[PDB]
């Protein structure tokens, strides 16, 4: 997702107090807040629960190295949580691929 | 005149050399102070800054 030609705030990106997990590898919210960007992405996916250790700037694996490859510069934010009760099925939910 | 001249000449190349010195990052991942700041926080970012 490209984020172009649009004026927002991440204060409601941030206390919806439902997210389990934040990695802002960058700055805080309110730090990326204050100052102006010129273009934000926004790169969604899913994934297990013992991958999300191994997304961080420096970090081997078999999901970091094979899929996505976080440099040492990386000043982005991770916001993950669960909602497992949409993606998932009884009797195997395979609709995902790694 | 020779004498004269480059005197004055290499203090002025030695102040836009000065001058180059600041566009460069030093190993780091951006040239100015104030991009890295914004970026990434304070405690991470001590290493670039140093």
């Amino acid at each position: 997702k490209r984020i172009s030609n649009c004026v927002a705030d991440y204060s409601v990106l941030y206390n919806s107090a439902s997210f389990s997990t934040f990695k802002c590898y960058g700055v805080s919210p309110t730090k990326l807040n204050d100052l102006c960007f010129t273009n934000v992405y926004a790169d969604s996916f899913v994934i297990r629960g013992d991958e999300v250790r191994q997304i961080a700037p420096g970090q081997t694996g078999k999901i970091a190295d094979y899929n996505y490859k976080l440099p040492d510069d990386f000043t982005g934010c991770v916001i993950a949580w669960n909602s497992n009760n949409l993606d998932s099925k009884v009797g195997g939910n395979y609709n995902y691929l790694y | 005149l020779g004498k004269l001249q480059d005197v004055v000449n290499q203090n002025a190349q030695a102040l836009n050399t000065l001058v180059k010195q600041l566009s460069s990052n030093f190993g780091a991942i951006s040239s100015v102070l104030n991009d890295i700041l914004s970026r990434l926080d304070p405690p991470e970012a001590e290493v670039q800054i140093d």
